């Protein structure tokens, strides 16, 4: 069984929870409660292949700075999740989360998410945008971002209407199969 | 420092140590999980361990000095250090 280890991160407030939750379940319950565990795996069909998937998503909490996500490290393709609706979000997306993958250059493919797409194809919120000065981001503003972040894929998908959400992870999946594998261990210290 | 509402510190400490709670209890859950057979690689049952330990010290030092918010409650004599 194609396991993959997929993790969602996103500078925004939340919606980390809510997009893996919304394709296992279809629909997110809600609960605002933190997180805390971890194992949560979810079977996807690509190509007509079974494959494992594995979510893992970080709560915001700073203080979990050492409990944090295992899986991270040896995440396969991490998700960066960002507010289309607001250019800010997608302005500091790849002004942090770039700088630091970088840094390590482990060569590892990485995906784009477009969560929230109900507000994001919405007249009337985009109308409220404008009172903020704000206005929403279209495909081919993402797509040019890829190139440059040299990011494997970039699709828009939202957790409510889930207009493309099985997308995100089956194109996720495909980041390690197709593009440059992964498989990244260093140990830090023989005894703890 | 605190006047009369020193019961609002403990009840601090209270809180730190439950939010620690969490985080020893998360690695410990995560340990168990990799310490049956092998499953994936043995880099993740190593991270929970480390981490782990790490929180051990976070409780006992949060844990002691709630102790002492306590003690130095009862007393209204004794100068603290
Ligand atoms: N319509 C819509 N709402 C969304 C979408 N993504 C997130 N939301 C909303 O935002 C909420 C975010 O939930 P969730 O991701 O679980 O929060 P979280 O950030 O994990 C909570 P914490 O950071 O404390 O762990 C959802 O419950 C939902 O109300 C989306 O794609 N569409
Ligand atoms: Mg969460």
């Amino acid at each position: 069984m194609q396991a993959i280890k997929c993790v969602v991160v996103g500078d925004g407030a939340v919606g980390k929870t809510c997009l893996l939750i919304s394709y296992t379940t279809n629909a997110f319950p809600g609960e605002y409660i933190p997180t805390v565990f971890d194992n949560y795996s979810a079977n996807v069909m690509v190509d007509g292949k079974p494959v494992n998937l594995g979510l893992w998503d970080t709560a915001g909490l700073e203080d979990y700075d050492r409990l944090r996500p295992l899986s991270y490290p040896q995440t396969d393709v991490f998700l960066i999740c960002f507010s289309l609706v607001s250019p800010a979000s997608f302005e500091n997306v790849r002004a942090k989360w770039y700088p630091e993958v970088r840094h390590h250059c482990p060569n590892t493919p990485i995906i784009l998410v477009g969560t929230k797409l109900d507000l994001r194809d919405d007249k009337d919120t985009i109308e409220k945008l404008k009172e903020k000065k704000l206005t929403p981001i279209t495909y081919p503003q993402g797509l040019a971002m890829a190139k440059e972040i040299g990011a494997v894929k970039y699709l828009e998908c939202s957790a409510l209407t889930q207009r493309g959400l099985k997308t995100v992870f089956d194109e996720a999946i495909r980041a390690v199969l197709c593009p440059p594998p992964v498989k990244k261990r260093k140990r830090k210290c023989l005894l703890l | 420092g605190i006047p009369a509402t020193n019961l609002s510190r403990v009840a601090g400490l209270e809180k730190q140590l439950a939010i620690e709670l969490k985080v020893k209890q998360g690695a410990e859950n995560m340990i168990q999980t990799y310490s049956n057979g092998s499953t994936k690689d043995r880099k993740l049952l190593l991270t929970a361990q480390q981490m782990l330990q790490d929180s051990k010290t976070k409780i006992d030092i949060i844990r002691m000095q709630l102790r002492r918010a306590l003690q130095a409650d009862q007393l209204e004599n004794q100068a603290a250090p």
